[PDB]
């Protein structure tokens, strides 16, 4: 039967880190690795499953996660990183199978549109009323930061500070976070990620023969 | 109990493994520029927090709870619906009105 | 690990007075707001006050204004909640919050 959809990857401009797009697919069949000659695959390394395994398993859910990012920042996305990657932008599940990928966007993949640069939050916290002491605000697995509601989808200044009013039941203060910038490359670089869960007499999201 | 600022139609039915959500409603003063808190209260126990800053999932929460808000209302979605959901589920936030904390009505649902 | 002990609740007369109180660990206390929430048996939750982590204001809810008084101490991680003239409406089990762990109630009854 169906055939599960990964166009949306082709087509816009992928978010920066923090604002991934999130693919959800259930009851499909999957080709992933024609997805992947689309791009100049640079590093594909999983947690828990094989590159080999995930092409060829049968889920109850696949999950697929897509934003821009420099392959510069390699060692800030992995499994084991604690940068301000999982800190304050994405982090996945450690009970589930895992991947990250990073790729490039050839020049004839011409539907997908680079950003001005590459942002990431590189803290969130939390302020109260003194104004001075702070209480970082770590991402949860699978969610976004709290503090994507005061920061630009893509942030104009290295450095920049973001700031917004809490009212008393959250504690009062501030709540606050600032960014970093890498320069655009010439060709847009981009990171994904894949999540696999296992049901019982439920796996069907099996790879396309 | 003096009736609270929010709505909660409080009825919820579904079957396991469905999905059922609980609209939480409320003015503007509340809802619409405070954030939402989910809780979840079994039979005789302590209330448990489920979402809180409307969308946010603690740490130990089944990802089968998610929560959204609109403009003037919110409302916790449940997927993979189970038998240990059989309990009361209330919103909360802050009112600048009373410059106080609001709480819904209450909604109970039931399953099987 | 994260505990919340009430103490105090009971039994009293209406018009009587009732001091709760509310210990904390496992959690840097001078960062949160704490409150109070009470439930009257069957029925839904009501919040009732809140204090901040500067013994700063206190917010009340209009069916416990000028009775009601929250209190607080860092160096005791506590929370008091002092009650006054109550009534038979102020029957519930109280229960003392931040807002990520809540406690094992505590009983006030009057009638
Ligand atoms: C897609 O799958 C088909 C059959 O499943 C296979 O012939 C083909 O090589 C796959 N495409 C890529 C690019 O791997």
């Amino acid at each position: 039967g169906v055939e599960c959809d990964f166009s949306p990857l082709l087509s816009g401009t992928p978010p920066q880190v923090y604002n991934f797009k999130r693919l959800v697919f259930t009851n499909c069949n999957y080709n992933l690795t024609k997805l992947l000659s689309l791009f100049s695959v640079n590093d594909f390394t999983c947690s828990q499953i094989s590159p080999a395994a995930i092409a060829s398993n049968c889920y109850s859910s696949l999950i697929l996660d897509y934003f821009s990012y420099p392959l510069s920042m390699k060692s800030d996305l992995s499994v084991s990183s604690a940068g301000p990657i999982s800190q304050f932008n994405y982090k996945q599940s450690f009970s589930n199978p895992t991947c990250l990928i990073l790729a490039t966007v050839p020049h004839n993949l011409t539907t997908i549109t680079k950003p001005l640069k590459y942002s990431y939050i590189n803290k969130c916290s939390r302020l109260l009323s003194d104004d001075r002491t702070e209480v970082p605000q770590l991402v949860n697995a699978n969610q976004y930061s709290p503090c994507v509601s005061i920061v630009p989808s893509t942030v104009w200044e290295d450095g920049d500070y973001y700031r917004k009013q809490l009212s008393p039941l959250e504690g009062g203060g501030w709540l606050v976070a600032s960014g970093s910038t890498v320069a655009m490359t010439e060709q847009l670089q981009m990171g994904f990620g894949i999540t696999v869960q296992y049901g019982t007499d439920t796996n069907s999201v099996c790879p396309k023969l | 109990g003096s009736q609270p600022v929010l709505t909660q139609s409080p009825s919820a039915s579904g079957t396991p493994g469905q999905r059922v959500t609980i609209s939480c409603s409320g003015s503007s003063s509340n809802i619409g520029n405070n954030y939402v808190y989910w809780y979840q209260q079994l039979p005789g126990t302590a209330p448990k927090l489920l979402i809180y800053w409307n969308d946010q999932r603690p740490s130990g929460v089944p990802d089968r709870f998610s929560g959204s808000k609109s403009g003037t209302s919110a409302s916790l979605a449940i997927s993979g619906l189970r038998s240990e959901d059989e309990a009361d589920y209330y919103c909360a936030a802050w009112d600048d009105s009373l410059s106080g904390a609001v709480f819904g009505g209450g909604t109970q649902l039931t399953v099987l | 690990e994260v505990q919340l002990v009430e103490s105090g609740g009971g039994l009293v007369q209406p018009g009587r007075s009732l001091r709760l109180s509310c210990a904390a660990s496992g959690f840097t206390f001078s960062n949160y707001a704490m409150y109070w929430v009470r439930q009257a048996p069957g029925k839904g939750l009501e919040w009732v006050a809140l204090i901040s982590y500067d013994i700063s204001t206190d917010y009340y809810a209009d069916s416990v204004k000028g009775r009601f008084t929250i209190s607080r101490d860092n160096s005791k991680n506590t929370i008091y909640l002092q009650m006054n003239n109550l009534r038979t409406e102020d029957t519930a089990l109280y229960y003392c919050t931040n807002t990520y762990y809540w406690g094992q109630g505590t009983l006030v009854t009057v009638s």
